[PDB]
């Protein structure tokens, strides 16, 4: 008669390192480390992104023709660019501050999309028909739909002083735009006046914008530019526009809603009638391990990024069989 | 290992034993037979379990974090930038791994000691009633049946009721 | 005759975590996390704050008439602000830089203030006492007193050319500002020109102001601004005005001392005659002990903060008592 | 535990020992009493009083940092320092919570190892002048007034000055 | 120490054992001699040498990493920048200096384990054909020339060849 | 017959420290603390640096005329630069974004000069031999090497219009000054015109300069100022400069060939014929240690900074002799 004390072991394979011996075969383990990715873009919490398709940030929220399928997205869980876009400034020019914008719009869950100086209502002594074959749709020239170029009317082009109050208890996007004419010939042809003016004027903001004439390269057979600038209005203020030419005209604002957990990413991953709770530029990850090496980008609720390739910790014994 | 049970004066495993990280093997007229300890096996599995819970616990959500643009005139806040991501990406892939390598040890040592507790705790129960072979095995001076048997595993072994029996036997 | 072998126990309900067993009831254990505070502002190391009341830090630096109470104040061991003030830039206007000048501010232990330019012994053909009802104290208007208003004098307003050479041995702060009216009339009423200028040259410093003349929102009574704009002077440097109007010149000036250890903070605790070695806005603490987790903005020798909400080490036992 | 002593073979501790950690319990002719070995618990008292020290000279004094403003332009440099500031504040967290975690362990296993040493010392002190009695004591084979119990605690107890009697009281 | 051995009831070391950290010293009718265990050494010093080897891997090359320059409106980056430096060189100084302290301790504590597994396995070997002198010294009760010896280093002792002899000398 | 079990001991007088116990007596330890260094500035894998002498940046990169020894330099494994150069802008001015041009550099490996706008053969109309004093060399007055001060010819600054086409399938690196008089009478005297203007543009940069003429304290015997700028040209875009005066033509160019692992270092070691893994400003390590208190300023493969001034790892035993 005996009796014995001993402990289990099995046919496993796996292994664990440890601070006196590398690879040591164990009965039993846990990974703590994600790596598996669906290599799709899914919905955030049943709620679903904004893909831009061809369309940069700067043409989506300028009113590109060629992204008219953005427009009625008005809510998203986040925004996703491809690497490099197509469809940006049509017309070429210089974006002011275009990282802040995208900075801020990284933090926006839905807006409100409404003509603040409605096409056929607010000029009555000016043009509003201007387009650009740079900017063309359908083979045909065309420009920014939410975007306004004034031009002449009637042969005169009269002293312009409008505004607006923010009647939406929220912040509210404004764009516009300073045309540069390449030579005086299309200058005074297209604005008739030699020293025209912009000045845009809020509460806190003020800049006055002076036309520069001069010859420049040309991009997308272009050789005028448009700068374009943006600015937020807080709730109440009034922002007041004057000018005598030279104005590119806002036309479509945006009362912002803000929200965490959005953001933008660059991704070439396709969308999917998928859902889950955190989202990579690689694909959505559907885990509950503390770790992860899919990719550092994250949205949602993710596990954290590390730069492992095995991260195994051991449960069971040191498998001595046999 | 630590406290020389695993791999130690105990040499291998039983693959025999499917129920259970430490138990027994009894060999008596009945019959022989593998049995886990439950306790034992129950208490590592309640202390390996928190200890997984507290690794999970301790590493929180992370939350949405993208990357950032920066324009031709902005390359020392781009590499700034660069340089926050990866320095915490480095400090939490070396905590990670870190972290791992050493409760590794520290868990194979805790099975270590779990062992060499319970060779101790039926030693101190058998006394001199069973002397002391290798391998982690006692050798009965006296008749054991299941009764006997069931009742070293469970703890309540009684000395005095084989006293007789075992310094006869020890001639 | 019988000897035994045991460990202590008490009646300690002390519990901490360990990594096999929660809520681990011990006899003896230390807390390393400080969670208390005095809720009051204190001084540090003897050497009393600067709380600028209703002020903010560009009212207190520019000379806003309801903040002569801080003028008396030249050395403090950190500056308190209220998390919004109420008296701030007076007239209305764009403050040049003000978030680095309050890091610049935010370094200094104390100043030296004295009058760059007398105001009764600078401009003889200059008018020295303009003043605005939206900058108003004890019901009438008034101005900075920091700042000079310099307006018409017997109907002209010549060419005026100051400077400034640095005999302090030390770091002067300069202020001053560039009036932008609203319509012609008052341009041409307050200065007698039409294109008038500001310049500001120093040995590497270099700037030239244009009044821009437009229809801005009303800001306490006021359709013109004022663009305050701030300059450090290194000890030996000599600053350059040159101006034909528009200049709101510069009154008082800084001998800046540097200081590490000082700091601006927002906090709605009061002061007390209290000394402490660590401040935060939330209170100053007393302790020793190596975490805190009342605030992470520390003024002085502070533990270090955490989000932690208990962190209690073991000294003694387990606990098992009867 | 990790050496078996604490919550082990020793199954309760002791309120009655009230200046002590590791301590004795003597019950002879003269009387009763407990008694803390001051050797044993001195260690454990300077090992924890460095153990803790350390901690906290590991731990520097934090300096002056506060908050910084950023105008609606810098956006982007605002949730950077943001970004560093979290960070640097998780990591410490991190780092604060989880060395309390796994040096509280290693504190309680200290203690075990002093309990279970101090246990083997006493037993190779004795040998077989008494008999290992379970809950960690001995009963004595021979005659030990205050005297003796005092040569046991301070580890100066005589082996052959007792050898006789034990060998004829075993009988 | 932890397991009693280094320290404990081993009292001290011998500066006469060049050839190793634990060892034997035997002294018989040939003569007597030092000799290290080469089994067990060698192993303590493979796990030294991995431990060694993680740290410094887990340590990864510090590459091209310069200061910046700021002008004299760029005061908020520049102390950025600092805050930054001075943070990832804070926590990389805590994680050095505290990783040291801690496997320091872990690594004397593994020596004196080896210790006490060394002394359980030769007493394992013994068994009572000699007795436990203190010290962690056995005193023979039979003849043990250099073959015997060597039988009892490398773990190969007969214990039914020397009981008779032994049970004889016990009287 | 006896036979022990004992431990090794030695003559060591190596301590460590414990969680336990300081100043623990060892038998055998490591030390992972790398703190000693040559004191000597080396290449980097053969690679020699570049070393700017007394020349700072701005005055390497415009040709400063004390600095014609570094011209001969295209390839280098990092900078160094003294932490006070001397020999920079000669001629006073402001430099835009010169840290950006730091940093910039910071990342080339090497470069191609050339002369883009060759001096003789590109402005027939223009004089080509302005020179100042404060620019002297061997005593005598001179100018930058890299740049081209137009001035007047035969009377007359006609209106220049040049430009280049990035024909080198790299980025190009240009530079440009814009002159600012101190006077009138020094305007018209050397570019026979009022109201002068440069204008720079490219496919995405665009900037025009208006001389800006007001009284300056004297720099190196200078009343005047020339403002410095720069622009990265990619691979295929047109560069167009447009000027009737003012303009500090472009000379020389720059192919940059990008790379890792460079930077620019402030040292005062000295150069020697060693090679080295690890370079700091203190001077070259040789290790293979983790960890090193030498310097935080590190280039190449070097070991991480730490704080510390002791980090022993005991591989042997408590020492415990005799
Ligand atoms: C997203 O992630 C979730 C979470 O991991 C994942 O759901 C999980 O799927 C696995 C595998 O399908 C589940 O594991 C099973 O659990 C059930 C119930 O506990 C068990 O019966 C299974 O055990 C064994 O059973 C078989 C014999 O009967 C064995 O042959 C087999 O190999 C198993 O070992 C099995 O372990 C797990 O429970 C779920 N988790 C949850 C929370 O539901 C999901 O698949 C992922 N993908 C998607 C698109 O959701
Ligand atoms: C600021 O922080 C300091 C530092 O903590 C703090 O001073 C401390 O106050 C405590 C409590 O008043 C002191 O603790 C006492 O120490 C004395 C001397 O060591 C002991 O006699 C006390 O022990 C016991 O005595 C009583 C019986 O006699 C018991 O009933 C009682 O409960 C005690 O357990 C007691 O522990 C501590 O010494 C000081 N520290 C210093 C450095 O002075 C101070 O109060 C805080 N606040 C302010 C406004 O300064
Ligand atoms: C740059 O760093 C390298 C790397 O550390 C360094 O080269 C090293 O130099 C040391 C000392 O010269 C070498 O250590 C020696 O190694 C040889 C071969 O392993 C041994 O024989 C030596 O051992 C002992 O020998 C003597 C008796 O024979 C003893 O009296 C003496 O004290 C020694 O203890 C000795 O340890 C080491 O091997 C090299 N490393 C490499 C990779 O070559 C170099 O010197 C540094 N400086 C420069 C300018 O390169
Ligand atoms: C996201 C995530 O993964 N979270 C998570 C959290 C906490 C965990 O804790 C554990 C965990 C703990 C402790 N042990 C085992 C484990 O690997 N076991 C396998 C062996 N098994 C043995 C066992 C031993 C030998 C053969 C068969 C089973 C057993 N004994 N008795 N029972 C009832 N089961 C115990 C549990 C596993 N996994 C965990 C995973
Ligand atoms: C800022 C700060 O808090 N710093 C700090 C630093 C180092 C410390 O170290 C310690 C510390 C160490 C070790 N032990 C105890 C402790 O809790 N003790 C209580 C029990 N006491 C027992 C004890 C045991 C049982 C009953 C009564 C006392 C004893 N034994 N003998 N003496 C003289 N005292 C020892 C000390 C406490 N506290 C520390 C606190
Ligand atoms: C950059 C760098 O330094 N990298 C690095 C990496 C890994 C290392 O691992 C070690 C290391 C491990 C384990 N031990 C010793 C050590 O200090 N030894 C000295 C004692 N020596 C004993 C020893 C003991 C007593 C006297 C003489 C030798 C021995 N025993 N047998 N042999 C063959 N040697 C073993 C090795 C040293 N150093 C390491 C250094
Ligand atoms: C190690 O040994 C275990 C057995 O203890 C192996 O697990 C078993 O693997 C076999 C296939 O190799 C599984 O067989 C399957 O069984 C189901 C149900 O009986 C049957 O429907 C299938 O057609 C198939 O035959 C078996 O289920 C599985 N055991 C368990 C509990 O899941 C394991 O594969 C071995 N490891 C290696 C690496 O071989
Ligand atoms: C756990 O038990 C301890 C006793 O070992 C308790 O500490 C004691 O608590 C009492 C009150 O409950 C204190 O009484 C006071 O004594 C002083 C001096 O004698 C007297 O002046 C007061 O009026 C009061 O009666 C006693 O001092 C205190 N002991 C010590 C050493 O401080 C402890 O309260 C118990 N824990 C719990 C949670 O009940
Ligand atoms: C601790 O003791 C060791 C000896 O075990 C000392 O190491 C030895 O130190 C002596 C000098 O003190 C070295 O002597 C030299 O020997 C060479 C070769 O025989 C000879 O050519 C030289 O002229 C010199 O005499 C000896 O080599 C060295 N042993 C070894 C193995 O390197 C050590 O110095 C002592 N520690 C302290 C702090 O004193
Ligand atoms: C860890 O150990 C295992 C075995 O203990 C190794 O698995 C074997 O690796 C060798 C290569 O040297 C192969 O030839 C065998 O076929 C493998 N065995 C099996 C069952 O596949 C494993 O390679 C080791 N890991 C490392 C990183 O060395
Ligand atoms: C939107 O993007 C497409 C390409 O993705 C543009 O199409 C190009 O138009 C230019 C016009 O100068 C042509 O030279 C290219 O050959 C066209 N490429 C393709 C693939 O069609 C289109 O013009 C863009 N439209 C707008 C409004 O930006
Ligand atoms: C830790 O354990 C203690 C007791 O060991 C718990 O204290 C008791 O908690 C229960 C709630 O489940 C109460 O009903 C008792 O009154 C408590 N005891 C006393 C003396 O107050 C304590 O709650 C445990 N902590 C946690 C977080 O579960
Ligand atoms: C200082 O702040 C007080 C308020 O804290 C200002 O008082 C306000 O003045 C405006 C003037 O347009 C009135 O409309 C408000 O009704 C006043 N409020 C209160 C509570 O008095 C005061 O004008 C400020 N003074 C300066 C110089 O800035
Ligand atoms: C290069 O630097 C040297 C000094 O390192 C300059 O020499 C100085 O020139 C100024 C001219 O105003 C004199 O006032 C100093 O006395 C000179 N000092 C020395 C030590 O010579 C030199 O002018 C610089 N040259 C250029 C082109 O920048
Ligand atoms: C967008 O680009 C893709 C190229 O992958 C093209 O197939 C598609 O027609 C484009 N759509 C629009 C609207 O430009
Ligand atoms: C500051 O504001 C407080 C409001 O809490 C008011 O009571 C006090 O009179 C104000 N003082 C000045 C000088 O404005
Ligand atoms: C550089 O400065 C040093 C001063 O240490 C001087 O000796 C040397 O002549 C200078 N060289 C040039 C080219 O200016």
């Amino acid at each position: 008669d005996t009796i014995c004390i001993g402990y289990h072991a099995n046919n496993s394979t796996d292994t664990v390192d440890t601070v006196l011996e590398k690879n040591v075969t164990v009965t039993h383990s846990v990974n703590l480390l994600e790596d598996s990715h669906n290599g799709k873009l899914c919905r955030l919490k049943g709620i679903a992104p904004l893909q831009l398709g061809n369309c940069s940030v700067a043409g989506w929220i300028l009113g590109n023709p060629e992204c008219e399928l953005l427009i009625s997205r008005e809510s998203w869980s986040y925004i996703v660019e491809k690497p490099n876009p197509e469809n940006g400034t049509c017309y070429p020019g210089h974006f002011a501050d275009y990282e802040e914008l995208r900075e801020q719009l990284s933090s926006v869950s839905s807006f409100e999309r409404f003509e603040i100086f409605p096409k056929e209502s607010s000029w009555p002594n000016h043009t509003t028909t201007g387009v650009s074959a740079s900017c063309s749709h359908n083979g045909e020239s065309s420009f920014y739909k939410n975007l306004l170029w004034l031009t002449g009317k009637n042969g005169l082009y009269p002293n312009l002083s409008k505004s607006y109050a923010n009647n939406k208890e929220k912040e509210v996007l404004v764009l516009w735009g300073v045309h540069h004419p390449p030579n005086i010939g299309d200058q005074r042809a297209l604005y008739h006046k030699e020293n025209a003016y912009v000045s845009v004027v809020s509460s806190h903001y003020s800049r006055k914008f002076t036309p520069e004439i001069a010859k420049r390269p040309k991009v997308r057979d272009q050789e005028g530019r448009i700068n374009y600038y943006w600015t937020l209005l807080e709730p109440g203020d009034t922002i007041i526009f004057e000018a005598n030419g030279n104005l590119i005209a806002p036309r479509y604002a945006f009362a912002l809603s803000r929200g965490f957990g959005s953001g933008i990413i660059n991704s070439n991953a396709p969308m999917d009638e998928c859902d889950a709770k955190c989202q990579t530029p690689q694909g959505a990850i559907n885990s509950s391990l503390p770790f992860q090496n899919v990719h550092p980008v994250t949205i949602g609720e993710c596990p954290k990024y590390v730069r492992s390739a095995k991260l195994r910790m051991v449960t069971g014994l040191r498998n001595i069989p046999s | 290992g630590l406290f020389g049970a695993i791999a130690g004066f105990i040499e291998g495993g039983w693959t025999g034993m499917v129920d259970g990280w430490y138990g027994y093997h009894h060999q008596n007229e009945q019959g022989s037979g593998y049995a886990a300890d439950q306790k034992s096996t129950q208490n590592a599995i309640n202390g390996i379990t928190n200890k997984v819970n507290s690794v999970i616990e301790k590493m929180n959500t992370q939350f949405t974090a993208v990357g950032k643009e920066f324009n031709k005139l902005e390359r020392r806040m781009e590499n700034l930038n660069k340089k926050v991501d990866d320095g915490f990406i480095d400090i939490w892939t070396y905590n990670a791994e870190l972290l791992v390598l050493l409760e590794n040890e520290r868990t194979l040592d805790f099975h270590d000691s779990n062992v060499k507790n319970l060779y101790e705790k039926v030693k101190s129960q058998l006394k001199n009633n069973a002397k002391e072979i290798g391998n982690g095995c006692f050798e009965f001076y006296h008749k054991c049946n299941d009764e006997c048997m069931e009742s070293v595993k469970n703890g309540t072994y009684d000395y005095p009721k084989y006293s007789e029996e075992s310094k006869l036997n020890r001639e």
